[PDB]
């Protein structure tokens, strides 16, 4: 769908969750 | 172990 | 999951609870990736060696999920199968090859603040992102140590491991309808999926355009979280032909 993978409660209100920062700075 | 779930989805 | 934590409200809203009718317990996780269509493994579905052979019927699936054991009135939703379709050249016989399957619910779904679909990759999201080192997600509501079971979701996140790294550590044929994840032992950090977590998704969010893709699906393992093993999971990409053909054809 074309707001697949996009979270209520996160991506759609510009909110992080705890760990994701660990996965962008995996990808280098 | 889990709660019961109602009935509407067991039938 | 073994050395996890517990999920955020709405963290993994895609995150499914394959649910047994009689006797009512935990069977597997899986992923929603519409309102109609369910993934998981399809080891967790049929696999005769163990005697499993489910029918739609035998089953529920329980979506918007956090607590394990726990109704969750207004917040989660229960739907029953229309039809289980495994993949047609699943390998129960010997390493698992193509664990995968699908599920259509009888109707679909209504999204809220805790039921919403992951991405399936594209071939380009997977050329960048399947690589080693990089880390995904896993989630799950399985055993919390190989030898005990959570109150709510966990949640543990993993770096892909070089192929040849994860053909040492087993000596199961590995294909590449596969990959492996979890730290090596000099790592010192920990963390796998374990009994339960089965069917349930790896994922990663793209950098590229910040939503989350499910990559893989937790397939096998020898043991949880034990030193110098990985957990193995399905190469979803390497497979979404087939989910693709299912879908377009039901
Ligand atoms: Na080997
Ligand atoms: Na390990």
């Amino acid at each position: 769908e074309a707001d697949c993978g996009l979270r209520p409660l996160f991506e759609k209100k510009s909110l992080e969750d705890k760990t994701e920062r660990e996965l962008l700075e995996s990808y280098i | 172990d889990f709660e019961e779930i109602p009935e509407e989805y067991l039938q | 999951i073994v050395e996890g934590s517990d999920a955020e409200i709405g963290m993994s809203p895609w995150q499914v609870m394959l649910f047994r009718k009689s006797p009512q317990e935990l069977l597997c996780g899986a992923s929603l990736i519409s309102d109609r269509w369910v993934l998981t493994a399809a080891h967790c579905l049929l696999y005769p060696p163990w005697d499993k052979n489910f029918t739609e019927n035998d089953l529920l699936v329980r979506i918007g999920k956090h607590s394990r054991t726990r109704y969750e009135r207004n917040i989660e939703k229960i739907s029953m199968l229309e039809k289980i379709y495994i993949h047609p050249r699943y390998n129960w016989r010997e390493n698992l090859d193509r664990d995968i399957a699908l599920m259509k619910l009888k109707k679909p779904v209504a999204f809220s603040d805790y039921i919403h679909p992951v991405c399936l990759p594209d071939r380009e999201t997977a050329a960048s992102l399947l690589q080693a080192g990089y880390k995904g997600r896993v989630t799950g509501w399985g055993n919390l140590k190989e030898t005990g079971q959570p109150s709510v979701l966990q949640v543990v996140n993993l770096p892909i491991v070089e192929r040849p790294v994860c053909k040492d550590s087993t000596r199961i044929r590995i294909t590449d309808n596969m990959f492996c994840a979890g730290y090596k032992p000099d790592e010192g950090k920990r963390g796998d999926a374990c009994e339960g977590d089965s069917g349930g998704p790896f994922v990663m969010k793209s950098p590229f355009n910040n939503r989350w893709y499910q990559m893989g699906i937790v397939s096998w393992g020898e043991g949880c979280d034990r030193d110098g093993k990985y957990g193995f999971y399905t190469h979803v990409f390497r497979l979404k032909k087939w989910i693709q053909k299912v879908i377009d054809q039901f």
